[PDB]
């Protein structure tokens, strides 16, 4: 039926502009009542509100944004746009762009939504990450994947051949712009002498690799 | 402007079980609430507009009441795809507002977590920082609190953890706190100790260990 | 201010 989808830079710099287009398809800005917003949703946090705008260019903001964004509709291309200026850390988020219906009692809600796009605000470049070791019946034991950007990264144990007791956590963004994440796993002592552990690492954005082994 | 107070604002149920989540308002809102679904990863999915109405494709298992402050989203019967969090929004008035979600996991038995510390290495203790990491392995409730401690001052500001989400096979939770000292000041304290209060924990339980020892 | 269908 009616399908959105949001497109925009992934990374973007503290200060700058965030520009988010909402390329939609199913219906129109033509059709009367018809509305697209804009929803942000920080990491691991709620959603929020950002703006609407309607078929004959109504808008309305974020009382705590206004200043801030401008949402225009281009009605040639079915597109939505939304500028949000000056950025900081904190715009960090997931931006969503939905429809909302018009009248025909039902355009009391968004009825769909874009898939949308992870936008990481982060004054940084490209950068490896350093595998520290996070070393000793159960016993843990990991890897610290330090200061790296930006993501993914991906942290297998030995190579694969060990999947159970693995717990890899999701990274955080630290004050410095840097990611950082640890991989645990969790095996029975007696083997921590006779057994073998290393975390093979790759951070495909920087073609970083690093095979560490753990041990007490 | 328009609060909205969702509650319980985390739960723990089982398949098959019946659960009835609220969303307040702050200021009458007539019928203009809406409820959604989000599942990890995936964008949210509208099941109920304009407060009662079930929006076509979705289950009938769910179902929505209320009218001006007071609105409900009921589940008669839990499935495995409705362990997600839900949220309310409404759109009486602008800016239109959402309520702060109300989390779905999977209920067991309560399981105490694990705790282990682990000192900064000498290789990383030389870049100049000390990143010293504990570990709240496979626990459940989800909720734990972890303090570190630094020769005894509560530390604050400088920590920083992430949670696995629920295991699919046993149902627990895994933290990851991480307190990053320069190296400096790792070097002039001794005690490092984690303090994790845990549902399945009678009294919270420390891990520490003597920088140099 | 409310909402545009109200």
């Amino acid at each position: 039926r009616i399908t959105l989808k949001e497109s925009g830079p992934p990374l973007v710099k503290p200060t700058q502009t965030l520009t988010l287009t909402c390329s939609f398809s199913g219906f129109s800005l033509s059709d009367f009542g018809v509305g697209v917003g804009w929803i942000r949703q920080p990491p691991g946090k709620a959603l929020e509100w950002l703006a609407i705008i309607y078929s004959d260019d109504d808008k309305r903001y974020s009382p705590s944004l206004n200043t801030r964004l401008t949402i225009t509709k281009d009605t040639s291309k079915n597109q939505v746009v939304l500028v949000m200026t000056r950025v900081s850390p904190v715009d960090t988020a997931t931006y969503f762009c939905a429809h909302r219906r018009g009248p025909t009692g039902p355009v009391n809600a968004m009825d769909v939504w874009g898939q949308g796009i992870t936008v990481t605000i982060s004054s940084t470049s490209t950068k490896g990450p350093s595998v520290f070791p996070l070393a000793p019946g159960t016993a843990a034991l990991g890897c610290l994947v330090k200061d790296y950007f930006p993501e993914p990264v991906t942290v297998s144990w030995n190579s694969g051949a060990l999947t159970s007791g693995v717990h890899t956590f999701p990274a955080v963004l630290q004050s410095s712009g840097l990611y950082s994440l640890s991989s645990v796993v969790t095996v029975p002592s007696s083997s921590l002498g006779t057994q073998t552990y290393t975390c093979n690492v790759n951070h495909k954005p920087s073609n970083t690799k690093v095979d560490k082994r753990v041990e007490p | 402007a328009l609060q909205l107070t969702q509650s319980p604002s985390s739960l723990s149920a089982s398949v098959g079980d019946r659960i009835t989540i609220t969303c307040r308002a702050s200021q009458g809102v007539t019928s203009a609430l809406a409820w959604y679904r989000q599942k990890p990863g995936s964008p949210p999915q509208l099941l109920i507009y304009d407060a009662s109405s079930l929006e076509s494709g979705v289950p009938s298992r769910f179902s929505g009441s209320g009218s001006g402050t007071e609105f409900t989203l009921t589940i008669s019967t839990l499935r495995p795809e409705d362990f997600a969090t839900y949220y309310c929004q409404q759109l009486h008035f602008y800016p239109h507002t959402f309520g702060g979600g109300t989390r779905v996991d999977v209920r067991r038995t309560v399981a105490a977590p694990s705790v282990f510390i682990f000192p900064p290495s000498d290789e990383q203790l030389k870049s100049g920082t000390a990143s010293v990491v504990c570990l709240l392995n496979n626990f459940y409730p989800r909720e734990a609190k972890v303090q570190w401690k630094v020769d005894n001052a509560l530390q604050s500001g400088n920590s920083q953890e992430s949670v696995t989400e629920q295991d699919s096979k046993d149902s627990t939770y895994s933290l990851s706190s991480t307190l990053t000292l320069s190296k400096a000041d790792y070097e002039k304290h001794k005690v490092y100790e984690c303090e994790v209060t845990h549902q399945g924990l009678s009294s919270p339980v420390t891990k520490s260990f003597n920088r140099g020892e | 201010e409310l909402d545009k269908w109200a």
